[PDB]
């Protein structure tokens, strides 16, 4: 188990850790989070009490270094930093633990939610989507735009997701216009899977990362990317059987996790109705269709 | 974006543009089979591609063999239309390629956009106008060339005959659409109007009779009366 200590909590803030949230009050004696499961990526994230504008946060993996949070009163935010002095860090953490100044990641032992939402997410891939190579952790926020959003503005602060555009020359072979636009298997299998992602695990990892950014930060470009990557699969007549089974599982846990109150803005009605009821794969997502129909029958 | 009554004069500016109408691309007769079921027999069709400024009509005849062994023909027809329009553009010298293509039905937008991805500066647009271009097969000489074709073929016409010698393209187009509207609403009456007077003939190199300005005014009035007439007969007014 690992720890993210906090120097202090000088401003009142909603703290998100993965799918969990809790409230810290202005100048409360809070010195961080402990018992963080080793083995997964994680995201710590914030929503200032006094300005719910700009949720922001950090993707990290505790195996990749010793990280802490420190409020920066000039920039006005909780910043992640790396402590390189290992013995300083262990000493700091041990004291905060002895004084019980840390809340504990309260993973239920029956609970595989976080694993199921991050199964294919790798820190190394996150770091290529979020370019800031002097840190081992990755900052994201509500307002960051995607490479594709900028084509349609600061390139350093962008989300470099893989560009998907069904009416592009990359997506459409000369001479197979109608075939490739109505059945996108070439684009999925040859262009994206074999060409860009190399395998379906990296593809699913981006899809999962896009949803999480979309739900945690209300990042609109992330929501577009998630829906695009779902639609590309559902609109392909030819998809490996194991990808469809995995995709059903991935979407099921994303919908299950999706808070009921957040669904009107995170769920695209056109894409879901198309995917579940009209597309080639309309019969191949049983778990996802069952949970969607029982939880969000309004959207359908 | 879309083309409507507000920006109607854009049709006649100096930016090259083409209307594409796909309504006569895929044509069928429906008949009973010996077993008492129903079946379709396709007949030849045409893409109707018109420069509204010049009157140049690029009539791409669609021979029934292009449907042989194909499924979902109504959807294929839209992709075949787009393919043929894209090939037409590619065949034209750069300075003759359109800057805009306006499709008369919205279902044509995605097929044509996809076929024209190589031409990102050609704007593909819908229109809110209800143009009567489906009536083009009521023009005898265009109907004759489609039905006689034994293979795919492109025929080039000027749908305004020599009108631009005497009127603007705005007026020529307004005449064309009023003629086609009438032919669409009551073909027999419209043809009767157009041919009643045997002293006015259609030149061999024309589609419409050789009316003087004054006779066109009469004709145009009689077509308006026909359209109004049929409107009454239809709605009981
Ligand atoms: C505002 O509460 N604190 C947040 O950061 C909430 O944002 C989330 C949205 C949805 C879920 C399931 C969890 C979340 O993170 C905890
Ligand atoms: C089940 O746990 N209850 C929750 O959902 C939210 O409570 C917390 C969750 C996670 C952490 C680190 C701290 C928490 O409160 C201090």
């Amino acid at each position: 188990m690992n720890t993210v200590p906090f120097t202090s909590a000088p401003i009142e803030v909603t703290i998100g850790i993965d799918q969990y949230s809790f409230n810290v009050k202005e100048n409360q004696p809070f010195h961080g989070i402990k018992d963080i499961p080793i083995g997964h990526v994680h995201v710590i994230h914030f929503q200032h009490a006094d300005n719910s504008s700009m949720r922001y946060g950090y993707w990290f993996d505790c195996r990749m270094g010793n990280f802490y949070i420190q409020y920066d009163p000039k920039d006005g935010l909780y910043k992640m930093m790396e402590e390189r002095d290992g013995a300083k860090f262990e000493n700091i953490v041990h004291n905060f633990k002895e004084r019980q100044m840390m809340v504990s990641y309260p993973k239920i032992d029956e609970d595989d939610t976080w694993y199921n939402l991050t199964e294919f997410v790798q820190m190394d891939k996150i770091r290529k989507i979020v370019r800031k190579d002097e840190n081992q952790f990755s900052y994201v926020d509500s307002s960051m735009t995607t490479v594709q959003e900028n084509e349609l503005s600061d390139p350093a602060h962008s989300l470099n997701y893989t560009v998907i555009n069904f009416k592009s020359r990359e997506a459409i072979r000369p001479g197979h216009e109608m075939e490739d636009f109505l059945d996108k298997s070439y684009y999925l299998n040859t262009v994206m899977l074999q060409g860009i992602f190399k395998n379906s695990s990296n593809y699913f990892g981006e899809l999962q990362f896009a949803f999480l950014n979309a739900m945690f930060f209300g990042n609109y470009g992330s929501s577009l990317q998630w829906h695009a990557m779902i639609e590309l699969i559902c609109s392909s007549a030819t998809v490996p059987k194991h990808m469809l089974d995995k995709l059903d599982e991935i979407l099921y846990y994303q919908i299950k996790t999706l808070p009921e109150q957040y669904s009107d803005i995170l769920l695209n009605e056109r894409v879901w109705n198309i995917c579940l009821y009209s597309s080639f794969q309309k019969n191949s997502l049983h778990n996802t269709e069952k949970i969607m129909e029982n939880k969000y029958p309004e959207l359908l | 974006g879309a083309m409507n009554s507000s920006n109607y004069a854009e049709l006649f500016n100096n930016d090259i543009k083409l209307f594409v109408d796909d309504t006569n691309v895929y044509r069928v007769t429906v008949h009973k089979t010996f077993e008492g079921n129903v079946a379709t027999k396709a007949i030849n069709g045409c893409i109707f591609t018109l420069n509204p400024k010049t009157g140049h009509l690029f009539l791409k005849i669609i021979h029934t063999s292009v449907w042989a062994g194909q499924k979902r023909l109504s959807q294929l027809a839209k992709w075949k239309t787009a393919e043929e329009v894209s090939a037409l553009v590619r065949s034209l010298p750069k300075e003759e390629q359109p800057k805009q293509i306006i499709v008369t039905r919205k279902a044509m937008l995605d097929p044509l956009e996809v076929h024209m991805l190589d031409f990102p500066n050609i704007a593909i647009r819908p229109t809110e106008l209800r143009l009567p271009f489906s009536a083009a097969m009521s023009i005898d000489k265009l109907s004759d060339v489609v039905m006689k074709a034994t293979e795919p073929q492109m025929v080039l016409f000027n749908i305004y005959d020599d009108w631009l010698d005497r009127i603007s393209s705005y007026t020529a187009f307004s005449r064309l659409t009023l003629l086609l509207r009438a032919l669409k609403t009551n073909e027999e009456s419209a043809k009767m109007i157009l041919l009643s007077d045997p002293t006015i003939t259609i030149k061999s190199y024309h589609l419409w009779p050789s009316f003087t300005d004054e006779q066109w005014i009469t004709i145009e009035s009689q077509m308006r009366d026909l359209i109004l007439t049929e409107y009454g007969r239809k709605y009981n007014v």
